[PDB]
């Protein structure tokens, strides 16, 4: 039930995404190319 | 999508890094970022790259070295032009990443 | 120096990401770049998927490792080593496994 796993963890991921949008991304600011 | 190859739309880095391959599990496709690895043309190389870490990838677009050590997280937005699929290289791509973090 | 903890000297990201950990094999230390994963204060984040974002309890504080923000950086920015996370090596690598295999 890979789809159910995605469904269950949707809010967890969304929260993290909103966190990175509101606080900036480490990768983008430190990426070497 | 995992192992899908994308054309680098960034003019500043497109020359050295013409393409990048998505190496992130499809299970996590709800993320708005993707772990990707850039490919560089063999015709631009000064020296040979260690093949265990940087496998040679032969495709329609040409022959490339997968610069595994330069794997990075990028916004899903830049995955705008898929051009190929590298699922047949799955095992070596994974083994390359595993080598990078284990030395095995 | 795999699993060595570094203080973030990048001013534009230091507040959200005060530290990052080197996850690259010591066998490949001849490379001029390093694969690293940033840490963010847990009290600064309000419950990420545990399998993807391990919790780090260290002397510096309590952090979430943002595996999804893993990136290659110039070896130059590893200027300030302050600790090491070898005790969490399996949790750290497992998170990468998960990122790539979904297992």
């Amino acid at each position: 039930r890979a789809e159910r796993w995605k469904a269950e963890n949707q809010e967890g991921m969304a929260e993290v995404a909103r966190f990175i949008e509101m606080n900036g991304s480490f990768a983008d600011e430190n990426r070497d190319w | 999508s995992q192992f899908t190859l994308y054309k680098n739309k960034d003019k500043s880095s497109a020359k050295t890094y013409p393409y990048f391959v998505d190496v992130q599990s499809d299970l996590l496709d709800n993320l708005n970022t993707r772990l990707v690895i850039p490919l560089t043309p063999i015709e631009l190389l000064d020296k040979k790259a260690p093949s265990h870490l940087c496998p040679t990838i032969h495709i329609d677009e040409g022959d490339f070295i997968m610069l595994t050590q330069q794997m990075t997280s990028v916004p899903v937005k830049i995955l705008s032009e898929p051009v190929n699929e590298l699922s047949t290289f799955r095992n070596e791509i994974i083994a390359a990443i595993d080598f990078l973090i284990t030395g095995i």
